[PDB]
């Protein structure tokens, strides 16, 4: 009955602070280091956790993007089950992060097939571009078991696209091409004049150019006849069917044209015949903004370069230059701490190869007996020796097949390796280790 | 003039013209990017459908996805089966109950308003096969789960996949469902009234 | 373009076939050998399965009961998180086949607190009833992950009751005491004269018995003044707010008596007070039947003992003794095998233990040396002895402390052990083993 | 007259009086189990209920949980709190979201249109612990996050168990929450008429 009373109705603030959770934890912004959104972190981590040694295995996506209410994630399935198809697909990234297997759709019918027809894995695209998984900082609060970011290589904000609207703030990142991102990556690691990445939609032969800056996206119109011509491509937010109701069909409403569809494999194929009710003007210029304006040929665009830091904080870049700039100088110091790692890991493995051959020799040249040792007098007088009390266990923890010639040689020879890897991993340094992961996503 | 629709050059002139009544506009998506360019149509249903009787001609008439399939196939409710924009129709669902237990049985009822179609027999169906057995390169098409446990027996690399639901299929399925099916047909016995009067 | 045309009409069967399946493998009756049922099926698997090593491990009652899907439920979740709260409490079962940590109701409100706020787990009331796990036949069906049916050793359909209501069927089967079961059992064992086994609700301590045949169950009444009693305890089917709603708010709605609620922790506790306008005859007879009456003290019920034995059809028992002498049957069987494979395996390790013995002490011996021999040659001569080739690649998986007297000594001693041991397998009868398990589960 | 309420024999005296508005029939069953059997009352909710603020009082007997609580506390809407069933009232929630963000804000802005009874301190609710630390065989009762962020430095044995919402807790949890509680005033400053000026 011990009653505590204030009149403090200040703590209403727990209610906004609570919806300040529920507005900053749970937001729409993408993370400039991972390249995620915080669907797409359960959903992947989900992937990573279901494939295990096996990730060749197709799990049902409704295994994968149900099941990631227990790893931390405040909202419905509903969200993870449709991100896990808007980002596993083909017909929407330069680099997909998760294969499937199944009806995704494609660019001619943006949507997919069902909750529990399709397959999902974490594809082989994920582990040569996000190596050291392990080593992102842990979330703040307990329940976020999926990292706060993963670790990538190259910035996978730029690639694949994105496009989100917060509250008060808007993100439409462009996709752009791998071999551009990568080779301005490893340009920007040595520090030289920093080339602008391109854009490259996926499945996209049309053309895109920033001509006023806004980088805009125009398709391809082929004459083949007086009074026809076969599109080969539109602007790439546009599948059949709202393409055809919005702007076709009134077209030929309007007693205009009519259109033959001839959508093939490869993109849109919007082959129209024109009729006598329309203009067919001549000289090649008014027919050219004409033929351009009337099928929604052009498209206008803009860059709203907006996302989170690794801190919790959002920052807006004018330029992607600077992303690339700050994204390498980030991973920079995550490589280091690798290396660091990777070093203290080595020499205590080399100190123990090189204790298990010392016993190994001994054991051979008879120096000391494994046998009439009572009560295991072995591990009593190896914990007196310099280099032995080390490892005493792991010394004892040898096999029969251990002592003969053949695994005693290549064991001494194996801890040789281990002391020059150990040498060659304190030799190397972050600019070299870098460019060599670079250089090995292809 | 129908939206949905997937109409081909062949509409209405005599060929060898194709319908497919599947389910799904994630199914008809694939049937675009897989279509032969001038023979096979197609078009999407919306889902579960109301039973084909139980109430009058002029209420056929006033479903909305009936009202559409007899536009595109134009064949009008009232008359006999002439005026067929496509020579065949197909019918092709998700074969776990989606289709099978629930979209078949309508829409055979609701085409036994014309006994000359399917004594025609030009109501078919694609049997997807249930079960893909992935061996060596070349995979199988195990059709029905009684083939697969009677042809089990004596089959290296017996790695399974099931096909339940058309979406399962990849892009190399698909086209090879279409261009190269089985085409069951529907039925037609002595009497065309009692057997779907179990329905009710 | 093959043709395959039959107009047949048969394939509609197609259709009640499949219902068959929806209405055969998706029903309610209960199973005679493990006394589950379909659902609850999935749900101790799925908390096996997620128990692991870690037992007493509280698993979330959404992660229980919402991961169900890939085990082959092909129903909603909604059934499995519903049926794993009217199992795992225990004021509805004399024998909980999983203990929870929560608010899991009680008596006085038959309702479960929600989806996530509560936990489950395999209780420790599972593990001495349900041995021999893995040796449950598998489903017919492979989608069917959880076997056709556990292996338990007393039935569990007759503890902790069921009621289902499956099409043209209902069973109502009526829990019993545990030591009742027991008893019937292990005396039905031996061939004896079956003692049918008796009757005990849980939390219950008011009176069951049988006016002639089937069973009924009333309640007690306490009087404490002329016009006042003390309701100790009312028939199971009845919580606070419907018994009210449906006896005793009419009863005072007529100007009769008004209830002063007193329900204590232990049981209802409805004490009641009269007035003018009732009877309050004489005599102990008539104002006995008058309380029993209006005031729903006496329930009548009957056994319908449907339920599905070892394979797919259903059979009704007359009486539990049939029921208990088929189960008993069944599991007589069930632990033959049990005798035999355990034989099997003691076997191969007592063998395998005896050339262990025999290396370790040919090696400390020293008629076999196991230093210098090249391309480990001693796997070339332990292939071409009478006992060694069996296990070669054994008998050279030995650590260094197992040369030592005091891990080889004990070794032979083990080896001996399991050569007795082994003997104790082959002697021994199923009705020794059976009896044994039956006395273990207490 | 009232059906959901747990009336007690001790109701309309002068007695202190307690009255819970939990929310959940598992919670206030639990109560019914570890109730004491002459102070604490009790009645649950049912969930969502509408903002009390910005209709007429006519509006606020709409409703049939508004019309069940004036009821059971004996003070009608427009007169006073001059004479209750219940010297005590207490709220009581599932403590994630459903009723620090639902119930509170709600349930406050009805229980606030009688000043007077809000100056009296009556109202009242009763703390939940959001996670407790089982050391050793005795448990400790954090009763925020801030809390064990605090004292986590310095203590064996961390098992730890979070507190959702009335569900997780068990019968000596709920027990020691009840007969041995801790409360806090409503908090309503001078302004009335502004600190619920996000409610709409």
């Amino acid at each position: 009955m011990q009653l505590n009373n204030r009149d403090l109705k200040s703590i209403i603030d727990n209610e906004a602070l609570a919806y300040a959770m529920y507005t900053v934890e749970n937001r729409a912004i993408p993370n400039m280091i991972d390249g995620f959104k915080p669907v797409q972190r359960f959903v992947i981590a989900r992937a990573l956790d279901l494939a295990r040694g096996n990730k060749d295995k197709f799990h049902k996506l409704a295994s994968i993007a149900g099941g990631v209410a227990d790893l931390g994630y405040h909202h419905g399935e509903n969200s993870a089950q449709d991100a896990g198809a808007l980002m596993a697909n083909t017909w929407n990234n330069n680099f997909p992060l998760l294969d499937g297997q199944g009806n995704f759709g494609s660019r001619t019918v943006q949507k997919a097939a069902a909750s529990r027809y399709i397959f999902a894995r974490v594809s082989k695209n994920f582990y040569n571009v996000y190596k050291d998984t392990e080593y992102a900082p842990v979330h703040q609060d307990k329940e976020h078991i999926p990292p706060a970011f993963y670790l990538p290589i190259i910035p996978t904000v730029l690639l694949n696209g994105v496009s989100g609207i917060a509250t008060g703030y808007a993100t439409y990142i462009l996709p752009h091409s791998v071999s551009s991102v990568k080779k301005a990556v490893l340009q920007a690691l040595q520090g030289k004049k920093v080339t602008k990445p391109k854009v490259e939609f996926p499945e996209f032969r049309g053309e895109v150019v920033e001509i006023d800056g806004q980088y805009e996206i125009r398709g391809t119109y082929k004459f083949t006849s007086r009074t026809q011509m076969h599109i080969t491509e539109i602007p790439y937010k546009y599948d059949r069917e709202t393409y055809v109701s919005k702007i076709l069909d009134p077209l030929e409403n309007k007693g205009f044209i009519t259109w033959d569809d001839a959508c093939g494999e490869h993109g849109f194929g919007f082959k129209v015949k024109f009729r006598k009710e329309y203009s067919l003007s001549d000289n090649e210029e008014e027919r050219h903004a004409k033929i351009m304006k009337d099928f929604g040929l052009i498209e206008r665009r803009s860059q709203n370069i907006t996302v989170i830091n690794e801190k919790g904080k959002l920052q807006v870049y004018d330029n992607v230059v600077d992303l690339i700039k700050d994204f390498v100088e980030v991973r920079k110091t995550y490589v280091q701490k690798r290396i660091d790692n990777k070093i203290k890991e080595t020499e205590s493995a080399f100190r123990l190869a090189f204790a298990k051959a010392h016993f190994i020799k001994k054991v051979i040249s008879g120096e000391i007996v494994v046998q009439g040792k009572t009560r295991k007098e072995l591990t009593e007088e190896l914990s007196k020796i310099d280099m032995y009390s080390s490892y005493v266990d792991k010394l004892v923890g040898m096999n029969i097949f251990h002592m003969t010639s053949d695994e005693a040689k290549k064991l001494a020879e194996e801890a040789k390796a281990k002391k020059e890897e150990n040498e060659y991993w304190k030799t190397t340094d972050v600019v070299t280790e870098y460019t060599k992961d670079l250089e090995e996503i292809k | 003039k129908v939206h949905k629709h997937i109409k081909a050059n062949l509409c209405g002139k005599d060929a060898d013209t194709t319908l497919f009544l599947t389910e799904g506009d994630s199914a008809i998506g694939y049937l675009i990017d897989v279509r032969d360019k001038e023979l096979h149509g197609g078009y999407p249903l919306r889902g579960k459908v109301l039973n084909s009787w139980g109430m009058s001609y002029a209420d056929m008439l006033k479903n909305k996805e009936l009202f559409d399939i007899c536009a595109i196939t134009g064949l009008v409710l009232g008359e006999k089966a002439e005026n067929l924009n496509y020579h065949n129709i197909a019918i092709m669902t998700d074969a776990d109950h989606d289709g099978l237990g629930s979209i078949y049985p309508s829409l055979l009822g609701f085409f036994s308003n014309w006994p000359e179609l399917f004594e025609q027999g030009r109501i078919r169906f694609v049997k997807t096969p249930v079960i893909i057995a992935h061996v060596g390169k070349k995979q199988e098409w195990f059709y029905t789960v009684a083939e697969y446990e009677s042809a089990k027996d004596a089959l290296p690399k017996h790695s399974i996949r099931y096909i339940k639901g058309l979406g399962s299929l990849e892009k190399s399925e698909y086209r090879e469902m279409i261009q190269n099916p089985v085409y069951d047909v529907v039925k037609l016995p002595e009497n065309w009234k009692e057997l779907f009067e179990m329905l009710m």
